[PDB]
RNA sequence: CGCCGCCAAGGUAU
RNA sequence: UCUGGUUUCUCUUCAGAUCGCAUAAAUCUUUCGCCUUUUACUAAAGAUUUCCGUGGAGAGGAACAACUCU
């Protein structure tokens, strides 16, 4: 074979249920400890309940993780936003990836985004910490509709109803 | 919606591609080398038998041929962009070598691969309002009193000096 | 992490494990960042500085405090948490506030001498904030 | 094992903390391989021992 | 008693 | 009772010992075999080197050098 997946192996998997369907996000906990730690902590706190997808750029990105719905509400469980954690083997050459949304310097919290295609302008700028297992990537490809009314924020954005944790390494607590 | 299986195992194999099988051709037990091995083996066993007419199959009446592909290997592929085109026959119509030239004798000047690669990556007389906009013989929409004063100025038209001939209509 | 000694090391390793783990994490953070802003060698200064503070922590853990044993001291030297030749230079009388091993190599300097980092400041001129280009500061 | 246009795995943040799985490591039993049991699987078999080897 | 396993310059001018 | 030293790191020339219980390539001068001209060649001899390593010897330190051979 000659397909060459070109990525390190994953560790840890969570389930996330929206009105668009079920998404099984599997993370790189070794290659990105703090971002995956914040993600599994906010999934275990049931923090992403009633969180909508407030930005859709079709073919490029679809953003989530905002409990306010304006594009600036992000609260980590660290007290302060954490650092960028890059990897040469984790780049934006394909779809289905998950990355913390950033605004310049080391500012990462609950604000993240799913990828929808080739995103070479975002390389060495955002922290890739997970992907989506295929046969379930079309539940997040249904999130990209042209109903946006603006550059972002469509009419009826999909909300996350539950967030299950299938595998949980480095045991944590909800406060 | 596409429901999930709810498992902790990841999307694919554990080796991440370290055991590529390369099963593009006929597989191992059905390949012609295996058929020749079976035929050679059964010709080695039946020796004391002399035409038992159970007949054993087609080739057994009495590793070459289709050789087995290395299963543990991809062929190192290269893009041979460089064509062999008779340029003096393509853009001109007469090659000096005739039929002795080793090249193609082609005259199709279509796009190559790299060209596709680097192409895919990228009123009006008085200037007032239309006070009764009305026409002439030759489409010229004028006003009423302005074109009356224009006929008082000159008996022809204004745009191309057409002979109005006293004919003025809405 | 890589242990490369199959030892299951004796006491006391459980009390130096989170401290040296935090020093290893900060050494990875000092190794990871790009070289924008840091000119040519001042991005290479803090890895020397953190190896110096790790070797100094094991140094005053065993020699000064006399709490850890000699077997685990030799274990930490053999693994890579401490040096073998640098502590022999710290053992000498005239100096133990050394920067790293790039000021003692007299043929690293083409003029056949030691650096200005290994100079007493009280005998040097009064106000100059000079820093070593090999080692980092003094 | 790896495709083109790919850097050679960047050994600073990939497997620096990853332990190897297992070597060949044939199980030697005691009371038959007892003198060689402590050093048969060691990159230096005898180095820091002046009884058997010369030195370093 | 069982040879042998092939690249390029030679042509689409400077 | 006196006599009192194994390793490790740096220069120092000599090597005639399967210097290495094994063995790479290149050059020249010849014989061949593929060959159109050549570099890539084939494989035998003759004689040179290059190269990966090694042997014993003069010093300066350091490493438990004071255990102790004598
Ligand atoms: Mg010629
Ligand atoms: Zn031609
Ligand atoms: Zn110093
Ligand atoms: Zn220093
Ligand atoms: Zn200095």
């Amino acid at each position: 074979s000659n397909i060459y997946i070109q990525e390190p192996p994953t560790n840890g998997k969570v389930l996330l249920k929206t009105t668009a369907g079920d998404i099984d996000i599997e993370l790189w906990s070794k290659e990105a400890p703090k971002a995956c730690r914040n993600f599994i902590q906010l999934c275990l706190e049931a923090y992403y309940d009633n969180t909508i997808f407030h930005r859709v750029v079709p073919g490029f990105i679809v953003q989530g993780g905002d409990p306010t719905g304006t594009g600036s509400g992000g609260e980590s469980i660290y007290g302060a936003p954490f650092k960028d954690e890059f990897h040469s083997r984790l780049r934006f050459n394909r779809r289905g990836l998950v990355a913390m949304a950033n605004a310049g310097s080391h500012d990462n919290g609950s604000q993240f985004f799913f990828t929808l295609g080739r995103a070479d302008e975002l390389n060495n700028k955002h922290t890739i910490f997970g992907k989506v297992t295929g046969d379930t990537v079309y539940n997040m490809l249904r999130l990209s509709e042209v109903d946006i009314d603006d550059d972002e924020r469509p009419h009826n954005p999909h909300k996350i109803k539950s967030c299950e944790v299938l595998f949980n390494p480095f045991d944590d607590i909800i406060p | 919606v596409y429901k999930s299986t709810r498992s902790a195992k990841p999307v694919g194999p554990e080796d991440m591609g370290a055991t590529a099988v390369y099963e593009l051709d006929t597989e191992k037990e059905r390949d012609a080398q295996a058929i020749f091995e079976r035929s050679q083996k059964i010709q080695e066993e039946l020796r004391g038998k002399e035409d038992d007419k159970i007949y054993r199959g087609i080739n057994n009446y009495q590793r070459k041929g289709p050789i087995r592909a290395p299963e543990h290997l991809r062929a190192t592929v290269r893009w041979d962009y460089q064509p062999d085109i008779c340029k003096d026959y393509k853009e001109t119509g007469f090659c000096g070598f005739g039929d002795s030239c080793k090249f193609l004798h082609d005259r199709s000047d279509y796009k190559h691969g790299w060209q596709i690669e680097r192409e895919l990556d990228e009123c009006f007389i008085c200037r007032q309002s239309f006070q009764n906009p009305v026409v002439t013989k030759c489409r010229h929409y004028f006003c009423e009193s302005c074109a009356l004063q224009h006929f008082r100025t000159t008996p022809r038209c204004y745009v191309c000096d057409q002979q109005t001939n006293g004919v003025f209509n809405p | 992490k890589v242990k490369r000694s199959r030892k299951a090391p004796p006491d006391g390793w459980e009390l130096i494990e989170p401290t040296l783990d935090e020093l290893d994490q900060k050494m990875r953070e000092a190794e990871t960042e790009p070289h924008e802003g840091k000119r040519k060698v001042e991005s290479l200064w803090p890895i020397f500085r953190i190896h110096h503070q790790k070797t100094r922590y094991i140094f005053d853990l065993f020699y000064k405090r006399k709490a850890i044993s000699r077997e685990l001291y030799e274990y930490c030297i053999k693994e890579g948490y401490a040096d073998k030749n640098l502590i022999a230079k710290w053992k000498k009388q005239g100096y133990e506030n050394l920067c790293c091993l790039r000021c003692i190599q007299t043929r690293d300097t083409n003029f056949g001498t030691n650096c200005i980092c290994r100079v007493p400041k009280s005998k040097l001129e009064v106000g100059r904030i000079i820093e070593c280009t090999h080692c980092g500061c003094r | 094992p790896f495709d083109d246009e790919e850097p050679p795995l960047d050994y600073a943040d990939n497997i620096l903390d990853v332990e190897p799985l297992e070597a060949i490591q044939l199980e030697l039993d005691p009371e038959e391989d007892a003198p060689v049991l402590d050093w048969f699987y060691d990159h230096q078999p005898l180095r820091d021992s002046r009884k058997y080897v010369n030195g370093s």
